[PDB]
């Protein structure tokens, strides 16, 4: 219990040691220290969560320092241990050590192997220090190192200068994200005098009482951080662009700790987004927009990879449409089993790449299925748990929680929009395993918990989030075989749509309005497009007007006029002796017809 | 009474490190090495022995140490030293980065070696003496003063590999820039001292005398203006920054120059010390300007360090950036932003002196500072890429390290005084982020341009490493730990702040 610093200091000393390291050691060595820190992470979460249950699930405050201290503006270097700091911390820990020991069999003859687990254990340490946070600015802390960390395992592959790219549109996106986080921050400490979670809930409608204008400009605010960590609209663009670097870092990003932050920080501050009922409603619609062209975008990828790119798009929009509904549980449950499924598919998709000799479409593969067994159905349960298969899979239950605290909240638009994805997500999901498929302890746990053992997990938020509003049973049993009987018409139209001679969707691509459709959801609306031509692109222009420094020139301007009134001043100096007796006269003329004009 | 050493043991050893060069061409860099290590460790002891944890704010004047000594006594000139708590971690960082510049140019075996020590010495010194001098008179001449070895060191000992009249330019650009901002503020000086003399009779210089000095508004401004003129060639603020990247770039390739004479903030020092102080109304009514300047200098700055194809003259707009941000926080009047003020500038100090250390070990390294030639060397060198990236890294605010320390207290006292120039300012931030990752991209990641870069490359030496990771544990800790820095320097801020609100 008093072990909760124990989390960050493990993946920090693995870090450190593996980063001065320099590749020296055996493989090994640096995949003992690795894993190994992440695993006593793990281990050292499973005992924290032994004690967190042996005592009534009371909240537990680990204060370590005072960060800063001026003035009324005290931050603290404080841990903070709840019911949903449990969960964030043990789906961290326990899946980021999954897919280390998966990571150690999987990078095995690669350069930077080293490197590569130091700054896993960078990026385990950052999110543990951002989900057990107290206050708004060590949460911020965990944030930019999140993100950092995600900067460096993205373009692992320093060679390739397109996987660096990749890196540095992610860390600009995400960055543009945590200004907005910084400017909720400036706003509730500007208003509240503290940035710690339970004070700003407990002094916000005591302050906000004559004027709530602030607080809505302070949680448009975080949605927009959200949004950035979280790759939600208008922010997504980077996440299908920078999961160009190794399988196991898409995996940490996809299930474990990029995009989960977004949805931490809503489900965190929860209370001043229920001060604040259209932001909440806008978190919903956002949510709800991003899950609908997330799956239109996957519908038509051509690779494994961007496919599972926008899946956890699609996912992370249920996620924030569960939050905007005011279905909290739900919200962190979809999580949880998220993150199982998730690192699942992105694990067996990396077997598929290195069992395929590094090959990436989709249409120039076919009958995998009896190539390899195991990874078939890995991808099979995956795919099913993604589209939400009735009572075998966990994502059903999360899914059709999110869609009951929808239908509960008087929200009828959201629960479509969620259902329509629904359809969509077993749509893509089984186009791609129709495509490619037709035609090991990690991977073992994550294959039990993507089932319905995953969802006999249950995160114990009571006392920490809201009670969800119940749904009258009737109403309950009928959204839920609406929901089994969209998936399983979803899993029919693909395998009528994909398993056989694609001859009505090669028709239908071909056309071209269907040429026209394919190719906007390809690049995901043309966001890319925009942001490039607004963003981007004057950027550069604006650098290459600037690269003269035409400021120096404008302050160089008085050198180039003493140089230019010097050589002038000089022709008066001719040498000629008749010339300076004249200007002697001349002088003497000026002289007295001023001394008496004055 | 320490505070004359503190000015004169630099320039003892640099006397002795021209003299005890005829016993040996390795005697000078040690004889710099012990008075640089002893000015560092009297700056510790006034440190240790000052008690500015338990200071209080009782209003300017208030010094935790004080010494004078009457020079010009005509004119009421005095050489007058005053220590208190920001002073005190100017000059401590003066000393550490001094000894920094010493161990950096190491492995100079030069014929003429004494005089590049003397020169840096008499540097280090005249910057120490700008952080004490209470005396306007004494403040202007260290000011001055520390101009003449800097633009004989970048004249005369510069950078190899341009020709003589690059670097006979960009020392003459820099000296120009300086001494004649200097005598800008020199005249404001003299009429403030006259303006004084008309109101009450007596000869004063003196710091404490002259705050006390009834001005029309106008006149105020005026002398306000010279002040500010002066500090905003030496912060650089835009559009008085050209020479600074031209200087960096000229200046001497181990880096000791850049670390003695550029990376130590005496402007800020100077608008937080002086300019706030001695006029509070007129800087009441210069801060939207200040501001505005400080947020073009941020951008500016970015676009500019963006487009530069040399990583030194990339590393010098960078400084631009983060000192617009500085200047942003000292007209804003608030006790949060002048902390993280002074917070960014130790930082940007350290994080300054690590990039320029270790792009002088890059040339030394591939013989080129132009990036379109460097490519791919993290496969390449052992050391230098890592730290690079840690330092790049630091300077773009990342929290770990003390830039982000600084620029976010900076951020949240601006925007509980004005919102939307923090606004502008934290997506100023972004652009940070957005030029620290192209210098990465573009030297150590990616595959060879040149031939050069294709080849191994020898690794760092022990000393090298040994400050470049001093320099890392430093950041480090200031970005963990701040508190520290902000308990020492919380009177003399609160002492700034109290008479710049109080008398507006
Ligand atoms: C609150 C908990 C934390 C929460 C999140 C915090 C996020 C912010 C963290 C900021 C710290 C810096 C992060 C980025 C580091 C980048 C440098 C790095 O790790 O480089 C890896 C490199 C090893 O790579 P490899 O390829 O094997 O090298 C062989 C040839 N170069 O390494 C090397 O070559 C050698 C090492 C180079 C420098 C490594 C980083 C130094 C800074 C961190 C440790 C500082 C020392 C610890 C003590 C500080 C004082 C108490
Ligand atoms: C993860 C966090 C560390 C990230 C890496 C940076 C290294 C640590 C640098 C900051 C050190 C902070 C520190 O020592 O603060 C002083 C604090 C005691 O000071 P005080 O504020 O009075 O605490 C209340 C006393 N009951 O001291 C303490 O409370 C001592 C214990 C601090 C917690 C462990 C610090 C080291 C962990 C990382 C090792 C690698
Ligand atoms: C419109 C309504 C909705 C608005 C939503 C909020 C704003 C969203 C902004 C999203 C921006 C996304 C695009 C950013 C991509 C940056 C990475 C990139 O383009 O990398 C490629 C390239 C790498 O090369 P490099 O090493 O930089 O060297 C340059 C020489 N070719 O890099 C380059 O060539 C340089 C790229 C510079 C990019 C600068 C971006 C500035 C963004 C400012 C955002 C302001 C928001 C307000
Ligand atoms: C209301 C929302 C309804 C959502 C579900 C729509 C289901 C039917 C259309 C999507 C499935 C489909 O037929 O896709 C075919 C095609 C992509 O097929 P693909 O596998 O990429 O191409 C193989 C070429 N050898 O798809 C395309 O090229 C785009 C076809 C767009 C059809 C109109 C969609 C309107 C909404
Ligand atoms: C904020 C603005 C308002 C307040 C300003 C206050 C004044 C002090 C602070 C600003 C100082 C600006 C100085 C501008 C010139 C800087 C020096 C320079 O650019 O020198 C260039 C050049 C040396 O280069 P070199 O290669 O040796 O020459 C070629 C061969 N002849 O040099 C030469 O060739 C000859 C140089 C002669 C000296 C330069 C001319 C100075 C004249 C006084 C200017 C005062 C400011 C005017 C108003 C501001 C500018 C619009
Ligand atoms: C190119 C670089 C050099 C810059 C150009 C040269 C300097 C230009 C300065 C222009 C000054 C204009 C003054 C206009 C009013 C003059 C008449 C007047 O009423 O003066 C007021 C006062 C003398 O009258 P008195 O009876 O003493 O009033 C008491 C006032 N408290 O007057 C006084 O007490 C003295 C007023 C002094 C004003 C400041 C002068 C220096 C300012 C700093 C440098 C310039 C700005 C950059
Ligand atoms: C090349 C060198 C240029 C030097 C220019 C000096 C201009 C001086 C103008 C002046 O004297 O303005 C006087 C006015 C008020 O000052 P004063 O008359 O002393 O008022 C006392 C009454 N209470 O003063 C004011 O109201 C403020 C004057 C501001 C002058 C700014 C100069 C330009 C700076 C930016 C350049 C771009
Ligand atoms: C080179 C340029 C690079 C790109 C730069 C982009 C700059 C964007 C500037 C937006 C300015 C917005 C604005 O006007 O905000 C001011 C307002 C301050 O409100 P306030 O003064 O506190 O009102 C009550 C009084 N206490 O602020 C607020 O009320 C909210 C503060 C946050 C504003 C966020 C703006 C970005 C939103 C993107 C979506």
């Amino acid at each position: 219990m008093n072990m909760l610093a124990l989390t960050i200091i493990l993946p920090l000393i693995g870090f450190v040691l593996l980063a001065f390291s320099r590749g020296r050691w055996s493989e090994n060595v640096s995949a003992i220290v690795g894993v190994g820190s992440v695993g006593l992470a793990a281990l050292v979460t499973a005992f924290i969560g032994v004690d967190f249950f042996a005592n009534g699930e009371q909240t537990y405050s680990q204060p370590l320092w005072t960060w800063m201290s001026v003035g009324d503006f005290n931050i603290g270097f404080n841990l903070v241990l709840d019911g949903l700091s449990l969960t964030m911390l043990s789906v961290v820990t326990g899946v980021g050590f999954l897919i280390h020991m998966y990571a150690s069999w999987y990078m095995r003859g690669e350069e930077g192997y080293s490197r590569f687990f130091a700054y896993t254990n960078l990026f385990i340490a950052s999110m543990v220090v951002l989900v057990l946070a107290d206050n708004l600015l060590l949460m911020y802390l965990g944030w930019e190192g999140v993100g950092l960390c995600s900067y460096l395992l993205i373009g692992f592959y320093y060679t390739d200068p397109k996987n660096g790219a990749a890196a540095m549109k992610a860390f600009v996106v995400t960055r543009v994200g945590d200004v907005f986080l910084a400017f909720a921050l400036f706003i509730l400490y500007n208003e509240l005098g503290t940035l710690n979670f339970r004070e700003m809930v407990e002094l916000a409608p005591a302050h906000f009482a004559d004027g709530n204008n602030m607080l809505m400009w302070a949680t448009l605010m975080l949605l927009g951080g959200a949004v950035g960590k979280s790759a939600q609209l208008p922010l997504q663009t980077w996440l299908a662009d920078a999961m160009a670097g190794p399988t196991p870092v898409s995996a940490l990003i996809h299930a474990a700790t990029m995009v989960t932050a977004g949805v931490y920080l809503i489900a965190r501050t929860h209370g001043l987004f229920l001060m604040t009922p259209e932001v909440l409603h806008l978190v919903g619609i956002v949510g709800a927009v991003t899950l609908l062209l997330a799956g239109f975008a996957a519908l038509v990828q051509t690779d494994i990879k961007r496919v599972l790119a926008y899946s956890t798009m699609s996912q992370i929009g249920y996620m924030f449409l569960a939050l905007g509904v005011q279905a909290w549980d739900a919200a962190i449950f979809h999580l949880m089993t998220h993150a199982f499924f998730k690192a699942l598919l992105f694990l067996a998709s990396g077997s598929v790449i290195l069992a395929c000799h590094h090959e990436q479409n989709i249409f120039k593969m076919g009958g995998l299925r009896k190539s390899i067994p195991l990874v078939y159905l890995c991808f099979l349960v995956g795919g099913a748990a993604l589209s939400a298969l009735p009572l075998v899979t966990a994502g059903f239950f999360s899914k059709d929680e999110i869609l009951a605290g929808a239908m509960a909240n008087g929200h009828i638009n959201l629960m479509v929009a969620g259902l329509v994805g629904a359809f969509m997500t077993s749509l893509y999901t089984f186009r791609m395993i129709f495509i490619v498929f037709h035609g090991s302890l990690p991977l073992i746990v994550l294959l039990i918990l993507s089932t319905f053992v995953g969802a006999l997990i249950v995160p114990p938020l009571q006392g920490v989030l809201p009670q969800t509003t119940e749904l009258a049973h009737g109403s309950m049993l009928t959204l839920e075989i609406t929901s089994g009987v969209v998936a399983v018409v979803g899993i029919l139209l693909a395998a009528w749509l994909w398993l056989g001679k694609r001859t009505l969707v090669t028709s239908i691509a071909n056309s071209a309005p269907g040429r026209l459709l394919g190719t906007w959801w390809y690049n995901a609306w043309g966001f890319d497009w925009l942001y490039d031509k607004v963003f981007v692109k004057p950027f550069l222009g604006i650098a290459w007007l600037l690269k003269r420094d035409p400021l120096n020139s404008m302050m160089n301007i008085p050198a180039v006029l003493s140089r230019f009134a010097g050589k002038g001043l000089l022709l008066s100096e001719n040498g000629y002796l008749r010339w300076y007796v004249a200007s002697m006269s001349i002088g003497a003329v000026v002289v007295l017809a001023l001394l008496m004009v004055l | 009474m320490l505070l004359p050493w503190l000015i004169l043991i630099p320039f003892i050893g640099g006397f002795l490190c021209w003299q005890t060069e005829r016993f040996g061409v390795k005697v000078p860099r040690w004889i710099a090495l012990i008075t640089m290590g002893l000015t560092l460790a009297l700056s510790l002891q006034l440190w240790l022995q000052g008690g500015y944890s338990l200071t209080q704010s009782a209003g300017i004047p208030q010094w935790q140490s004080e010494f004078d000594m009457p020079w010009i006594p005509r004119f009421g000139i005095s050489i007058h030293l005053a220590i208190d708590g920001l002073s005190l971690l100017m000059v401590v960082l003066t000393g550490l980065l001094g000894v920094l510049a010493v161990l950096c140019s190491w492995k100079e075996i030069e014929k003429y070696q004494g005089f590049f020590h003397l020169n840096l010495m008499w540097i280090l010194g005249g910057v120490i003496g700008v952080f004490l001098a209470i005396d306007m008179f004494l403040f202007f001449f260290f000011w001055e003063m520390m101009l003449v070895p800097m633009y004989f060191l970048i004249a005369l000992w510069g950078h190899k590999a341009s020709d003589g009249k690059t670097r006979i330019t960009a020392a003459t650009k820099f000296f120009i820039y300086t001494q004649a901002s200097g005598l800008v503020m020199l005249i404001a000086i003299l009429a403030l001292v006259f303006v004084h003399y008309n109101a009450t009779g007596v000869w004063t210089f003196n710091y404490e005398e002259l705050l006390n000095t009834p001005m029309s508004s106008g006149v105020e401004y005026l002398l306000m203006l010279g002040f500010f003129i002066a500090f905003a060639v030496k912060m650089p603020v835009v559009p008085l920054h050209g020479w600074l990247p031209d200087a960096h770039s000229q200046a001497p390739t181990a880096g000791s120059v850049d670390l003695a004479g550029i990376l130590l903030k005496t402007a800020a020092y100077g608008l937080l010390r002086f300019s706030l102080p001695l006029f509070p109304n007129a800087s009441a009514e210069f801060a939207p300007i200040a501001m505005w300047l400080g947020v073009i200098g941020i951008f500016y700055g970015a676009w500019m360090a963006f487009a530069q194809t040399d990583i030194k003259r990339l590393i010098a707009y960078t400084s631009v950036s983060h000192m617009g941000f500085v200047l942003i926080a000292i007209y804003t009047g608030s006790q949060l932003a002048y902390q993280g003020a002074v917070i960014q500038m130790i930082a940007h100090g350290l994080s300054a002196a690590g990039l320029f250390i270790l792009c002088g070990q890059l040339y030394e390294r591939i013989h080129t500072r132009d990036m379109r030639m460097m490519g791919g060397l993290w496969s390449k060198m052992k050391w230098l890429p890592a730290l690079s990236l840690f330092f790049a890294v630091a300077t773009l605010g990342m929290p770990g390290t003390g830039n982000f320390v600084g620029e976010f207290m900076i951020l949240f006292g601006s925007f509980q005084v004005v919102p939307v120039i923090t606004v502008i300012s934290t997506f100023g931030l972004v652009f940070a982020s957005v030029y620290s990752l192209a210098m990465l991209h573009r030297a150590y990641f990616g595959k060879a341009k040149s031939q050069i870069a294709s080849q191994e490359l020898p690794g760092m030496s022990l000393r090298e490493l040994f400050m470049i990771l001093l320099l890392v544990v430093l950041l480090v800790l200031l970005g963990f730990y701040p508190q520290p820095i902000l308990d020492t320097s919380h009177s003399a801020i609160g002492n700034i702040q109290q008479w710049f609100v109080n008398s507006v």
